[PDB]
């Protein structure tokens, strides 16, 4: 449309040397040109100074200072982040991640790495403390490394045990802009794909993660600037006490990529274990089952909201299931299970990080058991089957799945309590005059092998119907 | 057909207590004051199976007491036949149900119902 | 296809000149993006042109075989 | 919709294998 | 094509007429690459190729028929 009048004015131009002479006279006499250049870096052909130009464009894009010394060597330069492609330290590592991205045509991941390296050193201090602040992170990282190695000294456990129940976790050290990732949990479903063997080339995203970092806060805290574990209790870790240290206006963080919904009693348990307040302002509490459903539905997004009204449907092989997750059922205190989304847990010194993680592992395990109901499969109002189930919270870390007896007509309620990360105990609750359905250890076996409600309910139904 | 099946259908499709009352009327043409059919017994059995009572069937029983569907005598007998006593939550629910009708405890019927209220007390 | 090629040529020519000239007189992202589209489509048409050149060489060999079989028939 | 989720189907197979 | 326009923009940020006339000469080279020898739409090229393939097939089949057929014994 506008191109037609553009071609008409172009026909008027046919009816430019004077324009070049005008540009020359102005030469004898900003943002737009560089913006067009940064759009057009996509269309540059592969060549050595052109790739230097596109890397300079990445530098201008993420706010960093480019400097070439040749067509080979180009430096990205800011107050501490200084590295080349061919402050206060060497250029440490020829890291294969950045080189592997740049040897291919993967410049956006290079941009993400420079974004992460900006967000590491964007701390508010006058730059001197910044160095010391980064040093504190280094000390923390070293301590964290030792603890995982201490666990590898303790037992020669596989990576799965290192994830599920060990100290720290599967620990990927930092490399470029990617900060240090602890994998504290991987579910029995998310372990499997479409039956994964878990050998030490395990994926970064294969589970639930938490990245450790430093961040400037509004308060002042005392953090170590030295590797705090010089002496190690041979099966534990043991920390020499503080001061060294200095009172940086910052704190260590465990940032989760996807915010975890946690209950109120979790908030008090973690503020007891840490000592530092978690929610600086008090947030707006919500029922946990809303947050669990928003978490599980916002895993795989679609533009249509499900409009569930807490009545989820499950299409299974030899069965069809319905679930009522039943928020606002009152606890013994008289209130529903109220929780909020946590994303950043602040700790001061690294000895807290196993205990903190055990708490989060507990919480994440509980969410997976309530995560298995939240599905998008709509087998709406099918007259065959639709075994109508209910989930209610009797307490923190306990819940109950209530459902019709497969033989008789009284209710049967299976109460599940999540003791630890991989241990959930189960009790069948039955009328005094009913049929034998299952033993509790069978329910514990199916739960710990699958970590999903509907699979255990089908196991209950099938082992009832064989008898 | 049975009272257990009607209460259990009332649990399956979520029925509010008044819709439960209407559909309970419709399932049974003879009311038989609902105590010949032992409404309080079936509601207490299928409410007190878990460690904690499901609030749906307790809401059904509290409506069936507050509205005068079920006499106090059948409720007090069905409360008396529970024991177990290892669960404090079911016992607290039974004491709230007793907190509803006690101090009122007024039969308005035949004298045999009053004798039944005496034995039930 | 020559008409579409030449129209893309002259359009690219004088509209890119317009973009250069408005840069020069300043010291227009939409007509920029359309120039990007014209450049890509022109390169795609040049690839189709080289493919049709291969097709025409095949056709020349094939019609030589046609004339040889015609001479055998006659 | 009206389809068993593939991940759920795999978990069902694993559960069936356990305890024969 | 377009990286020369990029160099003209880069020169404008630096400051010229040389690369502009080189772009004009590049469009003259574009005319020379419009010369080749193809003009029909590629559908018409496909039609011509298929018709000529059928022609060579039927002529070879006729000549093979008269290779095999002897009117005399």
């Amino acid at each position: 449309l506008s191109k037609m009048s553009s071609l008409l004015e172009r026909l008027h131009a046919k009816f430019w040397s004077e324009t070049i002479k005008l540009v020359r006279q102005v030469m004898e006499k900003q943002h737009l040109v560089s913006c067009l250049e940064t759009l057009q870096k996509a269309l540059k052909v592969t060549s050595l100074p052109a790739m230097t130009d596109r890397l300079e464009s990445i530098a201008r894009q993420n706010g960093l200072g480019s400097h070439l010394s040749a067509s080979g060597t180009e430096c990205y330069i800011t107050s501490d982040m200084f590295y080349v492609e061919v402050h206060h330290g060497e250029n440490p590592v020829s890291c294969p991640e950045l080189v592997q991205q740049l040897r291919e045509k993967n410049f956006d991941e290079f941009s993400k790495h420079l974004k992460g390296l900006v967000n590491l050193y964007n701390l508010p201090g006058d730059n001197k403390l910044k160095t010391k602040m980064y040093l504190a992170l280094q000390s923390l990282e070293q301590d964290l490394s030792k603890m995982a190695i201490m666990y590898w000294k303790a037992t020669n456990a596989g990576p799965l045990d290192k994830i599920l129940h060990g100290s720290v976790g599967y620990l990927t050290p930092r490399s470029g802009g990617h900060l240090m990732n602890l994998k504290y949990y991987v579910s029995p479903s998310d372990l499997l794909d479409d039956i994964i063997l878990h050998e030490n080339n395990v994926s970064r995203s294969l589970g639930m993660n938490a990245s450790v970092t430093i961040e400037g806060t509004s308060a002042v805290y005392k953090l170590p600037i030295a590797p705090l574990i010089m002496g190690s209790h041979p099966v534990d870790n043991k920390w020499t006490p503080s001061f060294n240290s200095v009172d940086l206006p910052a704190c260590f963080f465990l940032k989760f990529p996807q915010p975890i919904p946690v209950s109120r009693a979790f908030v008090q348990k973690l503020q007891n274990c840490t000592g530092i307040p978690l929610f600086e302002t008090q947030p707006t509490y919500a029922p946990l089952y809303e947050l669990i459903t928003q978490f599980e539905l916002s895993k795989d997004p679609d533009p249509i909201p499900l409009n569930h009204n807490m009545r989820f449907y499950a299409a299974l092989p030899g069965q069809q299931h319905c679930y009522f997750l039943n928020k606002d059922a009152p606890l013994p205190d008289g209130r529903s299970l109220q929780g909020t989304l946590v994303s950043k847990i602040t700790f001061q010194h690294p000895g807290r990080v196993p205990l903190i993680l055990n708490l989060i592992r507990h919480q994440v395990a509980y969410n997976t058991l309530i995560g298995s109901c939240v599905k998008r499969t709509i087998l709406k109002e099918d007259s065959p089957g639709l075994l109508q189930f209910e989930v209610c919270p009797l307490s923190e870390s306990r819940f109950s799945v209530s459902f019709q007896h497969p033989v008789n007509d009284s209710l049967v309620c299976v109460v599940m309590d999540v003791q630890d990360s991989t241990h959930v105990s189960c009790k069948l609750y039955k009328g005094l005059s009913d049929a034998l359905i299952c033993t509790d250890d069978f329910i514990a076996k199916v739960v710990q092998r699958c970590m999903s409600i509907p699979v255990t309910m089908r196991a209950i139904r099938r082992k009832a119907e064989t008898i | 057909v049975n009272l257990k099946q009607a209460i259990l259908q009332a649990w399956k499709e979520r029925w509010s207590d008044y819709q439960w009352a209407i559909n309970m009327k419709k399932f049974f043409p003879k009311g038989a004051t609902w105590d010949i059919l032992n409404l309080a017994d079936a509601l207490l059995e299928q409410a007190m199976i878990g460690p904690s009572p499901n609030p749906l069937i307790l809401s059904y029983l509290k409506y069936a007491i507050s509205s005068q569907m079920v006499s106090y005598s059948s409720v007090l007998t069905a409360i008396s036949k529970f024991d177990d006593f290892s669960r404090d939550l079911c016992v607290q629910a039974l004491l709230d149900i007793m907190d509803m009708f006690c101090d009122r405890l007024s039969c308005h019927g035949k004298a045999e119902e009053c004798i039944g209220l005496c034995r039930a007390l | 296809t020559r008409e579409r090629l030449l129209s893309a040529l002259e359009d690219l020519e004088v509209l890119s000149r317009e973009l250069i000239e408005m840069l020069a007189i300043s010291r227009e992202n939409q007509v920029l993006e359309l120039l990007i589209h014209r450049d890509g489509e022109f390169q795609e048409l040049m690839k189709l042109a080289l493919n049709q050149g291969k097709i025409h060489h095949e056709m020349q060999v094939l019609e030589k075989e046609v004339e040889k079989r015609d001479s055998d028939i006659q | 919709a009206a389809a068993a989720a593939a991940a759920a189907a795999a978990a069902a197979a694993a559960a069936a294998a356990a305890a024969a | 094509f377009l990286p020369l326009v990029h160099n003209i923009i880069k020169c404008m940020d630096k400051d010229q007429d040389l690369n502009a006339l080189k772009s004009k000469f590049q469009e003259m080279r574009k005319l020379i690459s419009t010369m080749p020898g193809i003009h029909l739409s590629p559908e018409q090229q496909q039609q011509q190729l298929q018709s000529l393939r059928e022609q060579v097939r039927t002529k070879n089949e006729l000549l093979q028929k008269y290779k095999s057929l002897c009117m005399f014994e």
